[PDB]
RNA sequence: UCCUCCUAAAGAGUAACGGAGGAGCACGAAGGUUGGCUAAUCCUGGUCGGACAUCAGGAGGUUAGUGCAAUGGCAUAAGCC
RNA sequence: GCCUGGCGGCCGUAGCGCGGUGGUCCCACCUGACCCCAUGCCGAACUCAGAAGUGAAACGCCGUAGCGCCGAUGGUAGUGUGGGGUCUCCCCAUGCGAGAGUAGGGAACUGCCAGGC
């Protein structure tokens, strides 16, 4: 199973932030929509979210889930995180590889403020 | 013929009992020999090398069973 | 014990040198390091054997 | 019919078992599934002379405690091991 | 053109019209079918690449998996799996390309099937396809290897085909037209 | 005979003798022959019990075993000293405990069953006793 | 002389000319990190492939593997690239 | 209030099997691939761009105990202390008290955020 896949390759990386107390901005990848949550250490909060299904969003968008949306929600993510106060969070890609829109959405936080 | 040859280790069990005060870096669980009796959540990690659990925090020793695997972590909490 | 004791030479003109060791039946080439050189300060190619 | 008189426990435990297989009694306990169990002692000739009676297994039995009629079904015997002499009965409510 | 041919024919009309299955999705799909190759503990061989390479090649320029071992168990002196076959797994466009050339090069030519072809019988989903004759090759030099197709094509079949099979399809043998 | 064709382990401890025995139902067949005290019960004793069985009940019926030797005892030759490693493996004993039913049987009647275990238990070293299968 | 198990009595330790086995190395990658992956075995169709070489499918779940004895480990793999 | 997705808590009363059910909300298969990138070949997978189609597979939910799983009460085994028969093993007073079985339970429960009705 995909998914199975995916969790055991997110799982290293998710056990070793969690034993670091480090507040997780994790992605979540889908061919239709890509979804940003800023989750505080001890996992079971959630502080920031913002997804592409979020229609503030998605009304911007020529296209769901493109390189572009995940760079918008990107930049929303980070623009709530910095409105609620918080910095200094650790990147999750959630067994995706660093690259397109999990690439696009970190490095939109990234210019937009959020520091990894 | 002949059979007569052993080795030696002089410890090897835990010292810290989950009331015991382990400060700075004491040794919760040396000679273990192995990370999979206990394994090391609370103060960080600790299992150097040797798997040697140890104390990463002044505090008391925890012991605790969590996982799908239902497996043993020692856990360093402040007093 | 096929496989002896060597020297690796600083690069950077000190006498500072570590020791390892090689096998030369299977690994006849010089070793070549990056190693830390104390005198120096600095990290520098490390060859030269004994 | 099979019927049993039954005295219920004071004491429960091995000592207090082993005081009543040496008063020739032994403990017997019964359950139901919908109220507690009940701890009962039997008389230890009269249960094995219906332990011989080949009958005893298959049919409802009855057990009179305090005057109070229990139907029972015997569920297990623990028996004594090389002595033909048992230990326990657990009677399941029927 | 018999990718085209699965997406036009045997779905559209009638059982869409009349009475209706469910799901394209549920009708059986053809994926990825393989060709391997099994050449002996000889590691000079470069004929098995040639004539692997010349069949991905004819189009493409990629070359074939030069496989040693999935299993990694030897009863040999050495365990570790000396490379011992071949493999191409066909894909896509160029898979629908090489089983419709495998078919206009058996199918439309009686050549081959000489008697029953099916003699080990057993059940379970399995049809691999060695013909050990030399059916077609992309160069001018028809058959100079030692290789004469050999190989094993591996086609996976729930072999019933029950409906249209015993009301019209069985198989065999006797080329007719309209 | 009754030895096992393989050991993963040559030698034993001696260990000592447990309390009481599992295996004190009657389950195979429907007569038994269950054992009253402790002792160890040798191959040898295993074997002269099972020839005498079977011969006062004419290979008839069927006779199950439900005690193996498992166990090795190394004795030491005559006229060596103490010591010098552990002894040669001599022969193989089944630890019984009271209550152990040691032999069954079936396809009989009753009082040729009770002949054939009395002919047994003469061989045999403990005391044992007869039991019938009976139903919980 | 050194290592592993049991003896050894559920902390450590614990003897015998007690019961079993190994070591006196190897690796500049078989170390580090990043990214990825998951075995043994069994049932089937096909080129000397035959019972076991290589494919494809199913069952199974670590019964594998660890550079080398044994023990404790190991899937977040410490196993494979 | 219902459904879906993400991150957890707890780790077989949590899972497996069998049967039913859901759809351009969401998620999966799905369309294409020169281009951002990849296959020791493999647009299988990893990716990227997304007109259509179906939920078939997967996944989620519900029912079913067939298997896993939990599991009493009572008894038994063991055992600390004291005492007693003992040839190698037990008994009594007292304290602790299993494991396996039995009746039974069991088709998880819950927290935060986001989306549709």
């Amino acid at each position: 199973d995909k998914k199975s896949a995916r969790i055991r390759r997110a799982t290293r990386a998710r056990r070793k932030l969690q034993e670091l107390g480090a507040t997780r901005l994790v992605v979540h990848r889908t061919p239709r929509h890509i979804y940003a949550q800023v989750i505080a250490p001890n996992g079971s909060e959630v502080l920031v979210a913002a997804s592409t299904v979020e229609k503030a969003i998605a009304e911007q968008l020529k296209y769901t889930g493109n390189k572009d949306a995940a760079a918008a929600v990107g930049k929303a993510v980070a623009e709530r995180a910095l409105e609620k106060g918080i910095k200094d969070v650790s990147f999750d890609r959630s067994g995706f590889q660093y690259h397109g829109r999990v690439q696009a959405l970190a490095d939109a936080a990234r210019e937009a403020g959020l520091q990894f | 013929g002949g059979s007569t040859r052993n080795g030696r280790d002089s410890e090897a069990k835990r010292l810290g009992v989950k009331r015991f005060g382990g400060e700075s870096v004491l040794a919760g669980s040396i000679i273990v020999r192995q990370r999979g009796t206990k394994f090391h959540a609370g103060a960080n990690v600790g299992c150097g090398r040797d798997h040697t659990l140890f104390a990463k925090a002044d505090g008391k020793v925890k012991f605790e069973v969590k996982g799908p695997k239902n497996r043993k972590f020692i856990s360093i909490e402040a007093e | 014990g096929i496989r002896e004791k060597i020297k690796l030479v600083s690069s950077a003109g000190t006498g500072h040198f570590y020791t390892t060791t090689k096998n030369k039946r299977t690994k006849p080439e010089k070793l070549e390091l990056k190693k830390f050189d104390p005198v120096v300060r600095q990290h520098v190619i490390y060859k030269e054997a004994k | 019919m099979f019927t049993i008189n039954a005295e219920v426990r004071k004491e429960q435990g091995k000592g207090a078992s082993r005081r009543l297989r040496a008063a020739n009694k032994f403990p017997a306990i019964i359950y139901g599934g919908k109220e507690a169990p009940l701890a009962i002692e039997l008389d230890h000739d009269k249960v094995m002379n219906m332990q011989a009676k080949a009958e005893f297994y298959s049919e409802v039995l009855t057990i009179v405690v305090d005057g109070k009629e229990i139907k029972v079904k015997a569920q297990d015997v623990q028996r004594h091991p090389y002595k033909p002499k048992l230990q326990h009965i657990d009677f399941v409510r029927a | 053109a018999k990718l085209h041919d699965y997406y036009k024919d045997e779905v559209v009309k009638k059982l869409m019209t009349e009475f209706n299955y469910n799901s394209v999705m549920q009708v059986p799909r053809v994926e990825k079918i393989t060709l391997n190759m099994g050449v002996g503990e000889a590691i000079a061989d470069k004929k098995l690449l040639d004539n692997a390479a010349a069949d991905l090649a004819a189009i493409s320029g990629q070359k074939p998996l030069i496989t040693k071992a999935r299993k990694s168990v030897a009863g040999f002196k050495i365990r570790q799996g000396y490379p011992i076959g071949c493999k191409v797994t066909l894909r896509g466009e160029r898979m629908w390309e090489f089983f419709e050339r495998l078919i206009t090069i058996a199918v439309p030519r009686i050549r081959d099937f000489r008697g029953l072809s099916a003699k080990s019988f057993d059940g379970r989903g399995n049809y691999s396809m060695g013909v050990r004759e030399q059916i077609i090759f992309p160069e001018i030099d028809y058959d100079k290897v030692d290789r004469v197709r050999g190989l094993d094509i591996t086609i996976t079949t729930t072999a019933k085909s029950d409906e249209e099979g015993r009301a019209l399809l069985a198989a065999f043998d006797f080329p007719f037209r309209k | 005979m009754l030895q096992p064709k393989r050991t993963k382990f040559r030698k034993m401890h001696k260990g000592r003798n447990r309390g009481l025995a599992q295996g004190t139902d009657v389950s195979f067949g429907s007569f038994g022959l269950k054992a009253v005290g402790r002792g160890r019960l040798t191959a040898r004793q295993i074997e002269a019990a099972r020839r005498a069985m079977t011969r006062a009940v004419k290979r008839q019926g069927k006779i199950w075993i439900r005690v193996f030797p498992d166990k090795p005892i190394t004795e030491k030759p005559l006229a060596v000293r103490m010591g010098k490693g552990k002894g040669n493996v001599e022969y193989w004993v089944a630890l019984i405990q009271p209550g152990k039913v040691l032999y069954e049987m079936d396809g009989v009647p009753e009082e040729l069953a009770r002949e054939a275990f009395k002919l047994a238990a003469a061989k045999l070293p403990i005391k044992t006793t007869f039991v019938t299968k009976t139903v919980m």
